[PDB]
């Protein structure tokens, strides 16, 4: 993978790069000398993090701003088009090491805690307690932040709940491992709602985040104190500091907040994006017709000005009066051909309830809906192959419904484009209850086909799990990939599956035990949508 | 509608890691009190214990995580005590009240009380953990 391998090496590298030296900005020079006595190892295990979480923080939000990638992917080899596919493994990946970041910050800042809280109240080293006394009196800067004499572990828990930087430490640790909890393939896939409202609690993490280090409670002798001050000559005067004229009083500030200048660009690039999809909220689509499919199916059919889809692909939408905040995901089931867009909607859960109550379809003024656009991957190369195999399982059988409808059309509008010739189609299904619009679909294609004389274009067959024409049980992918391979000789078929995994592995392992090696042979290229 | 039990879960187990860290960290730094730390390390393995099978949903087929088999006859064995949610949430918040004396377990402490409270949600909804037999 050129793409996936460069970005994930770069990213990986960059992290490592900022870590070592930010450790070493702030373990060998001379500026940290006495902080690195009161806190030891602690500091630089406490800051090459937070550089580490600057730049990770910046990355977060890019591969997600869903308008704008969409807008640059229009413009920007498909070998290339898969790999910039995983923005969302990348998002992933990023926010994995945001996590361990923030661990090992969280964990040393927790060294540090105690350290400071220990020696301030005379239960450590002579030297880091009388470190701590600096910052009590008039004209001198502490070194030590916790100034309050109270013992540990309760000087720890009163650092947190009043330091700025523990109060929203902590908010955003609850918001980090919350988002993250929440955030499981379970969770994603089974109960969106919960992923998707929890997940804002973002907006709540990048607010502590930018404030988080106003305080500049980590500080470091400033360069003027450091010019008076020679270290090397002061460090065991520390008893008559300010008394003797070589040791003046060192004096400690703080470092500027630098995590704003990072989250600044992504959280403006992620306001942008949000309005975009607010103002594609805004515009018009007409719904011209809304068909009632048996078992609980509505087709909405609608146009909407400017909308150009590619086979496979979904949309958003969003219907205001059901939901102000949400926008639910439909695959196009109409053929790019067609003036209107489809597609067919299941109702399962409360929003489609709300649009299928409000649509009127329950009943005996059609709702306000607005579609985001064309997004997914295209499944175009279908197209190219000249003998196809589209297996679809269950819910599955749903991107197929274009594809299978744009056939027909590029074969009455050109005949000779469609380099195509034959497909094989496979439903596996439990039943077939919910989907029978799609055996009406399949039905069709055959009966244009035999209605033009090519009855050999459409050949399908629905096998029911639960146990042409229907068949029982699943397909012996053993004999079928064989039988094709003794129709179809020296020629190379794709095998597009959208069903289970173990449906993907099983093809893919079929695919290649039949394809022949040599460069005659069948060869059984296999794509999964 | 929503399973609550399942996201409950999936915070309970991050708190308990979160908990056995901040133990961890306790024990070994020397933290004063870190006897505290000790009983962290001590309720986080329980914790991680208790919270990693995954209970059957009501409708569906649900994942399992690796290895879960044998945790789920072991939370079996225990009858209704694992099986209810009230008992599963004052059990996790009584777990969690010991460990927010030290600031490494405080955010643990945090943690389980926001998955006892998930559990909470889900006893008032009707909601149990029937186990995933094979
Ligand atoms: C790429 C893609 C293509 C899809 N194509 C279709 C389609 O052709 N026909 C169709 O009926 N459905 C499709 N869906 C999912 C469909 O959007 C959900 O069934 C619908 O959002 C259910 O909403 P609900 O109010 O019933 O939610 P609920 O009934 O509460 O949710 C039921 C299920 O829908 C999922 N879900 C809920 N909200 C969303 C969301 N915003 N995005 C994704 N999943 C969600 C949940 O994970 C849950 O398992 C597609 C989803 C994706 C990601
Ligand atoms: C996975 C990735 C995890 C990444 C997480 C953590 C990575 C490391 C985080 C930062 C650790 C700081 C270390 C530090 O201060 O070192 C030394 C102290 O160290 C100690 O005294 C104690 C050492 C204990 C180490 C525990 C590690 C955490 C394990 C947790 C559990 C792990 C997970 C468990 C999950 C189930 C510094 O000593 P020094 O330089 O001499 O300074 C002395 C200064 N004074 C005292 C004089 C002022
Ligand atoms: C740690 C595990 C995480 C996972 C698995 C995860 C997963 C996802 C996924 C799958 C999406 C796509 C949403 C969709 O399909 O509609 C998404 C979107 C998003 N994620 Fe994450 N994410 C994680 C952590 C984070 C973190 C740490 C942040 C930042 C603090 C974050 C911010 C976002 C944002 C802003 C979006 C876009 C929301 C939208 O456009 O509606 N995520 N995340
Ligand atoms: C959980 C307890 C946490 C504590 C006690 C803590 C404490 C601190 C402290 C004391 C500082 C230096 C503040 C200053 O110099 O004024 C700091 C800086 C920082 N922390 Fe945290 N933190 C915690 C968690 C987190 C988390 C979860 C993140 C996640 C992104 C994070 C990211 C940062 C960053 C990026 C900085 C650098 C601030 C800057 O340079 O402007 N911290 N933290
Ligand atoms: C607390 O620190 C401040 C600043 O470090 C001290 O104030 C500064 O003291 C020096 C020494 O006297 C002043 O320099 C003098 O300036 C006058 C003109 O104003 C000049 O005639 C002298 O020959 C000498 O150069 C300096 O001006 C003064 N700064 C300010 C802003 O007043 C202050 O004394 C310290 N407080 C204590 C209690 O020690
Ligand atoms: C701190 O404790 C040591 C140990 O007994 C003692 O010698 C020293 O006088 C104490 N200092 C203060 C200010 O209490
Ligand atoms: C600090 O003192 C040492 C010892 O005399 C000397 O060698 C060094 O040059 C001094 N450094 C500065 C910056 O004054």
């Amino acid at each position: 993978e050129g793409l996936s391998i460069f970005v994930i090496l770069v990213w990986l590298g960059l992290n490592v790069f900022l870590f070592v030296w930010y450790y070493r900005v702030y373990d060998i020079p001379p500026k940290f000398f006495y902080t690195r006595k009161l806190l030891g190892s602690a500091l630089a295990l406490a800051r090459a993090p937070a550089a580490c979480l600057n730049f990770n923080c910046m990355l977060i939000l890019l591969p997600v701003c869903r308008n704008l990638l969409s807008f640059l992917r229009g413009s920007s080899s498909t070998r290339v088009r898969r790999q910039l596919d995983r923005n969302l493994t990348f998002h992933k990946m990023v926010a994995w090491m945001i996590a361990l970041h923030s661990a090992i910050h969280t964990i040393a800042h927790l060294f540090n805690v105690e350290w400071c809280v220990n020696a301030r109240v005379n239960n450590s080293d002579p030297y880091s307690v009388a470190l701590s006394e600096l910052g009590d009196r008039q004209n001198e800067s502490y070194l030590n932040f916790a100034r309050k004499r109270i013992k540990n572990p309760e000087g720890g828990l009163y650092l947190a709940v009043t330091l700025l930087a523990g109060i929203t430490g902590v908010v955003i640790t609850l918001c980090l491992i919350l988002i993250i909890t929440s955030s499981t393939k379970t969770i994603r896939r089974s109960y969106f709602e919960v992923f998707w409202y929890t997940h804002h609690l973002f907006v709540i993490f990048f607010i502590g985040l930018a404030i988080h280090g106003a305080e500049r409670i980590v500080r470091g002798q400033t360069a003027e104190s450091l010019a008076v001050h020679n270290i090397t000559v002061c460090e065991q005067k520390i008893s008559e500091w300010g008394k003797i004229k070589e040791c003046p009083i060192p004096q400690f500030a703080g470092n500027p907040p630098m995590t704003w200048k990072w989250i600044v660009g992504p959280m403006f690039l992620y306001l942008c994006e949000r309005l975009v999809r607010f103002w594609r909220s805004q515009q018009k689509v007409v719904i011209t017709k809304v068909v009632t499919h048996p078992f609980k199916t509505i087709e909405l059919q609608m146009k909407k000005k400017g909308f150009k889809m590619e086979v496979g692909q979904y949309i958003f939408v969003k219907c205001p009066k059901v939901s102000k905040l949400e926008w639910h995901p439909f695959t196009l089931t109409s053929a790019p051909e067609e003036d209107f867009f489809s597609i067919h909607i299941r109702i399962v859960g409360d929003w489609t309830e709300g649009l299928f109550n409000a649509c009127g379809c329950d009943k005996q003024k059609l709702p306000k809906i607005a579609v985001d656009g064309p997004f997914g991957t295209a499944s175009e190369d279908v197209f190219s192959y000249e003998v196809v195999m589209l297996v679809g399982a269950g819910i599955g059988v749903t991107p197929f419904a274009s594809i299978l409808k744009s056939v027909w059309y590029k074969y009455c509008n050109n005949a000779t484009n469609l380099k195509l010739k034959k497909i094989y189609f496979y439903w596996l299904c439990r039943d077939t209850h919910a989907f029978e619009w799609f055996a009406d679909l399949l039905q069709l294609l055959e009966s244009q086909m035999q209605e033009r004389n090519n009855a050999g274009f459409l050949s399908y067959n629905i096998y029911l799990t639960g146990w042409q024409k229907t068949l029982y049980g699943r397909p012996n992918w053993d004999n079928e990939f064989k039988t094709i391979a003794s129709q179809h000789p020296n020629t190379r078929i794709g095998v597009f599956l959208c069903g289970p995994e173990a449906l993907a592995e099983t093809l893919s392992k079929q695919s290649i035990s039949n394809s022949e090696s040599g460069p005659r042979g069948v060869h059984f290229i296999f794509n999964k949508e | 509608q929503i399973e609550w039990a399942m996201w409950a879960n999936e915070q309970a187990l991050a708190s308990g890691l979160i908990l056995i860290t901040g133990g961890i960290v306790a024990t070994a730094g020397r933290f004063t009190q870190w006897y505290f730390g000790a009983y962290s390390i001590v309720a986080g393995v329980f914790v991680c214990l208790l919270e990693y099978p995954r209970g059957k949903r009501k409708k569906g087929s649900t994942m399992e995580r690796w290895g879960q088999k044998y945790m789920t006859a072991v939370v079996k064995l225990f009858g209704p005590f694992t099986r209810n949610y009230y008992v599963r949430a004052v059990l996790h918040l009584l777990l969690s009240v010991p460990a927010g004396f030290l600031l490494a377990t405080i955010l643990g402490t945090a943690c389980l009380a926001i998955a006892s409270g998930i559990y909470l949600l889900a006893a008032v909804r009707g909601e149990q953990w029937t186990p995933i037999e094979p």
